[PDB]
C-alpha cells in the first residue's frame, strides 16, 4: 500500500470538553500522547459546530520532550530549548527548534457529537512511520 | 501552517555509507552523519534490518538518536546514482551532543534533487547574457569570455580596474579550499587591491581591536561557558544565533548542571551556578530563555541606549579598577608595562585613520578611558545600580578571596555596533585586566557568525585602511566585477543607492552585449570594453542559486557547496572537521576551488595569447583536479600546524575533529590546541598583550548623529532563528516561507497604534538612504520608540536604510540605524495565516 | 535519461470526486478527468476499493483504463486542504477516446504542489519595482498603481498611449470567461486601438481570406477525416501539434479502419482507404507515420520549396477546373455568379492593404490563379507527375462518376506562409470548386493551434489593417503596456531589435521608480509619467510564471489558470466543453476575468478620485465575484445560441460537450451543430461562397527575397511534440528539460560536416534581423540546405532571426526565415546524455 | 514499509547473450516484459566487464504495445503511435507519447556471471505498483 493506513479512532465526545482546557488522548496508537482543544474561535483544522475544536501531538517534534499549555496565551510551550506552537493558526511554530509545525489531527463529529480522528498532517515525534 | 503530509521515513538500512558532515551554516558548526543508500534498497524496523539496532516498531523516547525529521531527508545524485540521504546530528560530537538546530536539521531537504524537486533554483550550467536574455552556454565558452575581458580591462587600465567582492569565512561557501583558491587567484597571480569581503566594502578584519592588542578573537574553548562564574553576552543573541553553543554549553551553567565539572576542574576555590550579564539594547528571545533556566535574579539584561556600549564598558573598567579587581600578576607579566604618549589629535581621532585608537599599559588605558557611573548612566540610559552590579558581577572576587572567573563573548551587536573599534577594545580592557584570557571559564571572543577557513596569501598589498569598494562602485570606478558567494543587492550598506547605480552601470554592459555579434567574439569583447570605458561595469557573479545583485550580472558560474564536495572549516573554539561529500554537484556546477583554478588556467591562455608571457606565467600554480588538491596547497603548505593535517587523517578524528592549530599527530590523533594563550603570551612581537585607552567620543561613524535626531525610530536589525542569511536556500523553502513572507520589523503595540498600523501591515521605513519594505509584527517586548527589521531578506532589505557610515577602518555601522514608517498596505491576504504571538517561551 | 524513481503510485478510491476536464493545451481538447480524494485516504487493488472496479493486484493489459502515468498523478489545494488527484483521460470521449499526448497526461505533474514542490516557479502575489528589485504586495496595492499610472497616462494622451497585448484564445491561459473580462475592459470601458494579439503583432484575424470569402475556418467535425477519401494536409506537423486528432480519427482512415463506418453512412459509391497528400517543405514524422500506416503508394508527400504554396494550389485549381473535375450544381447554387472588375493594381497588389486578394466568380478564379503544370513544377521544385498525381488524387471521379470526397486541413506551414491571404484563399478554391465544404468526407479548416474561446465586445475601431504594435514600441511609441499570457521575449517576430528597445525603454521608468518615495504614491506616478514622457514604457504582466518579458516589467499580477478556475472552450470541431475547478489558485492568485474586473473597479475608483467622473462610469460592469459571471455576461449573453449554455447544463454533457453553435436545449441534451454550411448558405450577406482570385506574386512579404538571397540557410521553424510552446511550464518539468535543454537545430549530416559542426555543437544562427542559438541535431531526413529550429525555446529564442515582414494585414511570415549559422562552443557537457537519433519510427 | 520491496531475481547469465540481440526476460515478476541486451559500448546503467548490458521494459509506458526493437539503429520501437526509445541513452524517448523514458532495470552481475535484476527506475505499464 502506498500510503499510511490510518485508522479511525474515537477520541472523545464533544460534550467532555470545556472551552481552553486540552483533553490528553492519544493517536494514532496509544504511545502517541496529544490533545484535544476548543479554542472557541472557528480556526484551520477545527472542528465541531463553532469550528474550534482541534486535536494536536503534544510530543515537541524537535527533541520529544512534552509541551506545556499556556491558557492565557493558547500556545504549547516547550521546556526543552524554548520553543512555542500556536494552535489558533494549525500548529505554527511561533519561534522554536523544530522543522516541523506541530503534527494535527484530521478530526471529524458525528451526529451523536463523538470525535473521530482519521489523520496526522506532519511526522509525530518519536516514529519513523505514524503508524507503526 | 505548512505541513509536509509526510506520514513516514524510508529507514535507514544497517548497511547504509555513513560520512562524517559538519553543519552548512553557523559558527558552532554542530556534527552531523550523512547516510545513503541506493534508492531501491530499505531498512527495516527490526534491529539486524536498521542501523540504529533497535527495534522501529515501538515509539521512541525523548532525545532519541534513532529518529529524524522529514527536513533531515532527501534523495540525491551520487556518482551519477539516485541515493536515499539523511543528513541527522551526532549525539557522540561534542559541540552538539546531538542536537540539530532549525536550520542544520532542514541540510537535507535544502539539498538538490531531482527526484523531489528540492531546490530546483540550484544553477546548472553557466548562463551569459546574449540575444536579449541570460542564456546556457558551456564553460569553455563562459570562462573564454570572462578571461578576455578580465584581461583585456587589467592590461589597459591595471589591476585596480578589477573589483572583487567574496566571502572570506568558512562552511559551505567558504571555507579552507575555498579561500585558497580565490585568495591565490586574486593575491599571489594577482596583486587586487579593490576585493571586499562578503560583509563589509573593504578588506579589512572585523575585529582589529583585539588583533590589535594580540588577542586573536578565538581564543578559547566551548568548554569554558560551562565552567565560568560569569557569562558577558554583548551584541550577541546566542540562543537565535549560535543555538547550539547557547544550548549545549550556555545553558548547563546557568542551570548549574556543570558545577560538579567545575568543582572537579577548579576545586580550591567555589563555584555557583552561572550569572549571566546580557548587553543588548533589546530584550531577545536569549534573555527570556536565561531568566527562564537560572532565575531573573541571576540574569542582568542591560537594555543600553544602541550604540552606547563603549561608554558602558570603560565605566566598567574604571570601577574595577578603582577597586582593585584586577589579576595584577597577569597585568605585570604579560601586558605591555611601556608607558607611551597619546597621539596629537586625542580623544577626538587616533593617530591615523589606520589606528583609531591608542595602545597602552593597564594604568594608561584606565585614565585615559576613566568615566564615572554617572556619566555612563546619563549615556547609555542605565541605573547607576545596574552599571555597579555589572562590575560586581564580572570582578567582585569570591569568597576565598579567590578570582571572579569571566567569559565575554561578543557578536554583531558590537562589531556593526558603534565605533567598532574602540568599543571592542575597551571589552578586551575588561577581559585584561581580569586575567581572563587563556585560563579555564575564561575568554574574550567572537560568538561568530559563519564557521571559519581563511588560508590566503599576504593581503598586504590591500592597504590599511583598504579601500572602499562599494564607494568607488556607487562614484563611477573599476571596469569589471567579480561577485563570489555574497550577494550586496540582499546584505551590504546603503543598499538602496548601491542598487540604483549597480543597475545602470550593468544595464550599458548589457545594452551593447545585445547589440553586438555573439559568434564574433572578438566583436563582443570589444562592446562590452568600450561599455566599460564609457562608465560601465561588466559583472561576473558565481553561486549557487539565481542571486538578486544576479540580475545585473553578465555572466554566472555555476558553483557546488558543502557535501556536494569535500570541505574543511573550524568552529568558533578552532574545531576543524572535513565535511565528507556524500552527492553529486548538481549538473556542471563546480567547487568554488576549482572554478578559481580554471578561471587562472583561461587567464594563462588569454594573457598567452595576446602576448602578455611575463604576466601570463604569474597564473601558474593551478593544476587543481579535485578540492583536496586546494586543501594540499593552501591549509597543508601554510596553515600553523597545517603539515600535521591531511582529509585521511581528519577523516578518523570524525565530528570531533580536532582544535587548531596542530601541534602534531601521534597513534592516529591529530593533536590540538584546546584554549590560546595558556602561557600568557600573546600574539604581538613582544609577547605582551597591549590594553586601549578608548575614550568614549559618541557615535563615531558620519551622519548618524544626524540621522539619530531627524528620524523617528531606531532600526535595529539583525537575525531570525528561523532564517539562514539572505535566504538563498529558505526562499524555496515552505517551512520558513509560509513563517515569514515578508521580513518582520518588531514594534511595540503602543508605536503600532500610534501610527495606526495592525499586525501584518505592510510598512515602508524611509530615511535619507533609502526606502524599504516589511511586515508589522506587535512585540510587546520592544521598546517604545525601537524596532527591529529581519535583515537581509529577498521580499524587504533593511539594507536599503542603512546609510554608508562606517568607522576609519570601513567597518559598517549596520546596528545604528534611525528612519520613518509608513504604511504601504494593510495587511496583506498571504500573510493572513500567520502566527503574531510572542517569541517567548511561556511557563 | 531522466527517471522520476516513482515505483508507486497511490490508489484512486471508488468515493473520489469526479471532475469534467478538457485538455490545458492544444486545439485538439483530448477529455480527461480529474479524480481527487483526501490526503490521509487512498484506494485498494481489491475491485470494490478502487473507482475501476478491476483486481489491481494484476498486471493490466495494453490501453488499460486502469492506469495512469506517474505525469498524471500529483498532490493540489481544493478549499485549502490537500488532496491527492489524478488527471487521466477519459476512454468514453469521442474526440480521444482515451489517448492522451505527452503533453496532456503531464496536466497533473505540470500543476502547483507545495507537498510535492511541483512548478514552485508559479507566482503567488502581486509584484511591484520598488526599493531596487520586485517586491511582493497586496492586490489594493498593485491595481491601485497600475490603474493610476494608467489613467493619468490615458487623461494626458488619449487611449492610442494604452498599449495591449493579449491572448484572445481558449484553453488555459484562454477561454469565454477570460477573452470576455479583457474584451470587455479593452472594448467596451475603453476603445483601444493599439492592441495585438498573443501570436501576431496586430488585431488581426489569421484567416481573413477564408472568412472573407464566406467560408469560416472550423467548419467541419472531426468524424470527416474519418470518412474521407483524400486528406490533403497544409503546413501541418499532426502527429506532433494536432496529434490526437491524427491519431484517433485520421489514422482508422489511412489504415482501413474506417471503411465499414464510410460504407454504412455513404452507400451509393465506392470507398477505399484513405489516400494523404502533404505538403510541407520537410519530412517530418507526420510523412513517416502516414507512410509506415498506409503504405508509401498512399502518401503524397509534396517537399514544397518554402512559401510556395499558392503556386502548388493555383496549378492544382488550375488543372481541376479545366478537366471539370468539379461540382457544377454546388457551384451553380451556393457560390458567386456575377464576376466583377480587378482591382487596378492587380496582379501586384490589391484594391488596398486592406483586400490583398480580389473576390470574384469560379470563372474569374480559375483564369485569374490560371497557372499551367509546368511553372508550378519550376516554383515549387515539384516533379510535374507529382502535382498532376495530387489533381487526380482530390479531384478525379470515383468509379461510377460519384464526387470524391477530400478533407482540407491547414496550419501554420500556410498561415504563417508566405502571402497569407492569397495562399488562404488558393486552398480554399480546392475545396469550393470540388463541393468539400458542408458534406461528410469534406471541410476546408484550420487544424487549429490552442483551442477557441472569443467571445468580445466589437473591434470595429481597430481597424482594417489594424496597427502593427511592435513596431510602435521599437519605435517609442505608446506609454502604458498591459500584458495578459504571452511572452514575445519568446514568440514574436524580429525578437532581438524588440528586446533591445523594451529592456532600454522600461529601464527608463525602472531607473526612475528607484529614485522615487513609493510610500508618496502620487510623486511615484509622477516621477513615471515624467519617465514615460521621454520615451519610456510602464509594463504590466498579467501571467503565471515569472516570464521573460516579466523580466523588463514593473508590475507583476498572479493570475490562475485553467482547474483552479471553471474554464469552457471548443476544439477544433468546434466541441464546447466546461472544465470544472478540481484545485485553488496557487496564493492569491486570481482568474484573469476576475483580474479585468479588479482593474476595472480600480480604474472606476481612481478615475472618481481624479474628478474624472464621466470616464470613471465607463468601468461600470465589472461586479463579478466569479468566473461563472464573466460566461454569463459573455457567452451566454453574446453567442449564437448563447440562451441554451449554461455550466450546470455543461457540465451534464461531460467531456463529449456539445457542436457549437447550439440550436437548443431538450431533455437535459444542449443540441449542437455538426457541420457548418450543410445547407450551403455561406457567411456574406448574400450567402454565397466567394472563389478568389489569387495569382501567385513571389514572396510577398518586404525583405523576404533579399533574406532569401543573402544567406546560405532555410530556418524553418516551428513545434516539437515532447515541448508545449514557449516552455513556460515546461521549464520547471525535468522530463521535457532533460530531453532538449536548448532547442534543436535538425540540420542534415552533410550540411553539417560542410560547416564543421558535429552532433550536440551549439551554434549561431544569424541574420539581418539578430541572432540567437540552438543545438545542431543531425536529421538525415532534412533537405540540403534546410534547417528547422524549434520556436519559442527559453534557452534559444528562435524568433530573433525572424525579421519584422508581414502581410498587407500585418500577419507575421515567421515560416519563410533565412539565416546563417556557426559555432558558438563545442557540443556542452549538459547534452552529453542526449538520444541524436533519428525521430522517425522503424519498423 | 515506506518503498516498495523489489526482488533480487536471476535473469541470466552473461554467457547466454550475444552482442545486439534483445533476450527475452520478465522482472520483477512472469507479467512485465523486458529484455537484457549487450550494446558493444559502455552506456548508462550498463553493467559486465564492457559496461553494456543493460536491461528494459518493452511493453511501451504509452499505451502498452509491445516495443519492437531495430538492430540497425539500436532503438526500441512503438508500433501503437510510433515512440522510439535509445537503450544506448538509458532508454530516452527520442520521440514519442509517453511521459516517461523507458523503465530500466537496476543489474549487478555476480562473480559466477549470473545477472540479477534488484529495481526499476520507472513505473512499468499496466500496474500501478512495480511490486505486485
Ligand atoms: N538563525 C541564524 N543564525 C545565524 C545567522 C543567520 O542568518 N541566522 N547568521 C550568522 C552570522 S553570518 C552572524 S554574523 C551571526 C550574528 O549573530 P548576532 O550578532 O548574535 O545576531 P544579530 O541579530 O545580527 O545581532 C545580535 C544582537 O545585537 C543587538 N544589537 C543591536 N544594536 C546593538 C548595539 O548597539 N549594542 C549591542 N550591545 N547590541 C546591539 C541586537 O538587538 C541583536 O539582538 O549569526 C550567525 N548565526
Ligand atoms: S545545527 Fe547548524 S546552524 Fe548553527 S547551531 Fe548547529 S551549526
Ligand atoms: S492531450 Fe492535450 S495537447 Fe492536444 S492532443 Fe490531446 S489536447
Ligand atoms: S525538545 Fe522542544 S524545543 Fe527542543
Ligand atoms: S502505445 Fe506506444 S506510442 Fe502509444
Ligand atoms: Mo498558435
Ligand atoms: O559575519
Ligand atoms: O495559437
Amino acid at each position: 500500500a502506498a500510503g499510511v493506513e490510518y485508522p479511525a479512532n474515537r477520541l472523545a465526545n464533544i460534550s467532555e470538553l470545556t472551552l481552553n482546557e486540552p483533553l490528553d488522548v492519544a493517536y494514532p496508537d496509544e504511545d502517541a500522547a496529544g490533545v484535544l482543544l476548543k479554542l472557541g474561535t472557528r480556526v484551520e483544522g477545527g472542528v465541531g459546530p463553532d469550528g474550534d475544536i482541534v486535536g494536536f501531538s503534544t510530543i515537541c517534534p524537535h527533541k520529544g520532550a512534552p509541551l506545556s499549555y499556556s491558557a492565557d496565551n493558547k500556545t504549547f510551550n516547550c521546556p526543552g530549548h524554548f520553543s512555542v506552537f500556536d494552535p489558533e493558526k494549525g500548529g505554527q511554530q511561533v519561534w522554536g527548534q523544530a522543522t516541523q509545525n506541530l503534527p494535527q489531527y484530521v478530526l471529524r463529529v458525528a451526529d451523536n457529537g463523538d470525535i473521530f480522528a482519521e489523520g496526522v498532517d506532519e511526522l509525530i515525534y518519536g516514529r519513523l512511520s505514524n503508524v507503526l | 501552517a505548512f505541513k509536509r503530509h509526510i506520514d513516514r521515513l524510508p529507514i535507514i538500512p544497517a548497511d547504509a555509507k555513513k560520512h562524517n558532515v559538519t553543519c552548512h551554516f553557523c559558527i558552532v558548526g554542530c556534527g552531523y552523519h550523512a547516510y545513503t543508500w541506493p534508492i531501491n534498497k530499505q531498512g527495516g524496523t527490526d534491529p539486524q534490518n536498521n542501523i540504529f539496532g533497535v527495534d522501529l516498531s515501538e515509539q521512541q523516547q525523548a532525545e532519541s538518536d534513532a529518529w529524524y525529521s522529514p527536513s533531515m531527508y532527501n534523495v540525491v545524485k551520487q556518482d551519477g546514482r539516485d541515493v536515499h540521504v539523511v543528513i541527522k546530528p551526532d549525539h557522540e560530537c561534542v559541540v552538539n551532543s546531538g542536537l540539530g538546530s532549525v536550520r542544520g536539521a532542514r541540510m537535507a531537504e535544502t539539498s538538490f534533487s531531482e527526484a523531489r524537486n528540492t531546490q530546483q533554483q540550484r544553477l546548472t550550467d553557466p548562463l551569459v547574457w546574449r540575444y536579449g536574455q541570460m542564456q546556457p552556454t558551456s564553460w569553455d565558452d563562459a570562462l573564454d569570455l570572462v578571461a578576455r575581458v578580465t584581461a583585456k580591462i587589467v592590461k589597459e587600465k591595471g589591476e585596480d580596474a578589477l573589483i572583487v567582492s567574496a566571502f572570506d569565512h568558512g562552511g559551505a561557501g567558504g571555507g579552507y579550499e575555498n579561500t585558497w583558491g580565490t585568495g591565490k587567484l586574486y593575491f599571489e597571480a594577482m596583486k587586487v587591491k579593490n576585493i571586499r569581503i562578503h560583509n563589509r566594502p573593504a578588506y579589512n578584519s572585523e575585529v582589529h581591536g583585539t588583533r590589535d592588542m594580540g588577542v586573536g578573537e578565538l581564543n578559547n574553548c566551548y568548554e569554558d561557558a560551562e565552567l565560568a562564574d560569569t557569562i558577558v553576552a554583548v551584541g550577541t543573541n546566542a540562543l537565535e544565533t549560535q543555538t547550539n553553543y547557547f544550548l549545549n554549553h550556555w545553558i548547563p551553567n546557568l542551570r548549574g548542571e556543570s558545577l560538579g565539572k567545575k568543582k572537579e576542574l577548579m576545586p580550591e576555590e567555589p563555584h555557583e551556578a552561572g550569572r549571566i550579564i546580557i548587553v543588548d539594547p533589546r530584550r531577545t528571545v536569549t534573555v527570556n530563555a536565561c531568566e527562564q533556566t537560572a532565575g531573573a535574579d541571576n540574569v542582568l539584561h542591560l537594555a543600553i541606549n544602541s550604540g552606547t556600549d563603549l561608554a558602558l564598558f570603560n565605566a566598567l573598567f574604571t570601577y574595577i579598577a578603582d577597586k582593585g579587581w584586577v589579576d595584577r600578576d597577569f597585568i605585570d607579566k604579560s601586558t605591555l608595562r611601556e608607558g607611551t604618549a597619546r597621539p596629537p589629535l586625542y580623544p577626538a581621532r587616533g593617530v591615523s585613520e589606520a589606528n583609531p585608537g591608542h595602545l597602552s599599559s593597564f594604568e594608561d588605558a584606565v585614565e585615559g578611558c576613566r568615566m564615572s557611573i554617572e556619566e555612563a548612566a546619563e549615556i547609555t540610559g542605565l541605573d547607576a545600580a545596574q552599571i555597579i552590579k555589572a562590575a560586581e558581577w564580572i570582578g567582585m572576587p569570591k569568597e576565598g578571596g579567590k578570582r571572579r572567573r569571566v567569559m565575554f563573548g561578543y557578536e554583531k551587536g558590537l562589531i556593526w555596533g558603534n565605533d567598532n573599534y574602540r568599543t571592542n577594545g575597551a571589552l578586551v580592557n575588561l577581559a585584561l585586566a581580569t586575567g581572563n584570557i587563556g585560563r579555564p571559564g575564561g575568554g574574550v571572543v567572537r560568538l561568530g557568525g559563519h564557521q571559519e577557513g581563511y588560508v590566503r596569501p599576504s593581503d598586504a598589498h590591500v592597504g590599511r585602511p583598504a579601500a572602499y569598494v562599494d564607494q568607488l562602485l556607487i562614484g563611477g570606478q573599476g571596469g569589471v566585477h567579480h561577485i563570489w558567494g555574497c550577494d550586496h543587492y540582499k546584505t551590504t550598506l546603503n543598499a538602496h543607492e548601491f542598487k540604483r547605480v549597480y543597475k545602470k552601470r550593468t544595464d550599458m554592459v548589457k545594452d551593447a552585449m545585445s547589440a553586438a555579434p555573439y559568434g564574433d567574439r572578438e566583436a563582443m569583447v570589444n562592446a562590452i570594453v568600450d561599455a566599460i570605458n564609457q562608465g560601465g561595469l561588466f559583472a561576473v557573479n558565481v553561486d549557487i542559486i539565481p542571486t538578486k545583485i544576479g540580475e545585473a550580472c553578465h555572466v554566472i558560474l555555476p558553483a557546488a557547496t558543502s557535501g556536494e564536495m569535500n570541505l574543511t572549516s573550524m568552529n568558533g573554539e578552532r574545531r576543524m572537521r572535513l565535511t565528507e561529500r556524500y552527492m553529486d554537484p548538481p549538473g556542471q556546477s563546480m567547487p568554488d576551488c576549482l572554478i578559481a583554478a580554471r578561471l587562472a588556467n583561461t587567464m594563462e591562455r588569454v594573457l598567452t595569447e595576446m602576448g602578455d608571457v611575463g604576466y601570463a606565467a604569474q597564473f601558474k600554480g593551478f593544476d587543481w583536479q579535485t578540492e583536496e588538491d586546494a586543501f594540499m596547497d593552501g591549509y597543508n603548505k601554510n596553515a600553523h600546524g597545517g603539515e600535521f593535517v591531511t582529509y585521511e587523517r581528519l577523516s578518523a578524528m570524525g565530528t570531533n575533529g580536532f582544535q587548531e592549530p596542530a601541534t602534531g599527530f601521534t597513534d592516529g590523533k591529530i593533536e590540538g590546541t584546546q584554549r590560546l594563550y595558556t602561557d600568557g603570551v600573546f600574539s604581538t612581537d613582544d609577547g605582551k598583550a597591549r590594553f586601549m585607552d578608548a575614550p568614549w567620543r559618541g557615535l563615531q561613524a558620519p551622519g548618524k548623529q544626524q540621522q539619530k535626531d531627524s528620524h523617528k525610530y531606531l532600526i535595529n536589525n539583525g537575525r531570525a532563528n528561523v532564517v539562514w542569511q539572505s535566504a538563498y536556500l529558505d526562499q524555496e523553502n515552505d517551512f520558513v516561507m509560509d513563517r515569514f513572507p515578508y521580513p518582520f520589523i518588531e514594534m511595540n503595540p503602543e508605536d503600532m497604534a500610534e501610527a495606526g498600523l495592525k499586525e501584518g501591515d505592510l510598512v515602508e521605513i524611509y530615511n535619507d538612504a533609502g526606502a524599504t519594505q516589511a511586515m508589522a509584527y506587535p512585540t510587546p517586548t520592544a521598546r517604545r520608540g525601537e524596532t527591529f527589521m529581519l535583515f537581509g531578506f529577498p521580499t524587504g532589505v533593511q539594507g536599503n536604510v542603512t546609510s554608508a557610515g562606517t568607522n576609519e577602518l570601513i567597518i559598517p555601522n549596520y546596528k545604528q540605524t534611525w528612519g520613518n514608517i509608513r504604511k504601504i498596505s494593510d495587511a496583506p491576504r498571504n500573510v493572513a495565516h500567520l502566527s503574531f504571538k510572542s517569541k517567548e517561551y511561556q511557563s
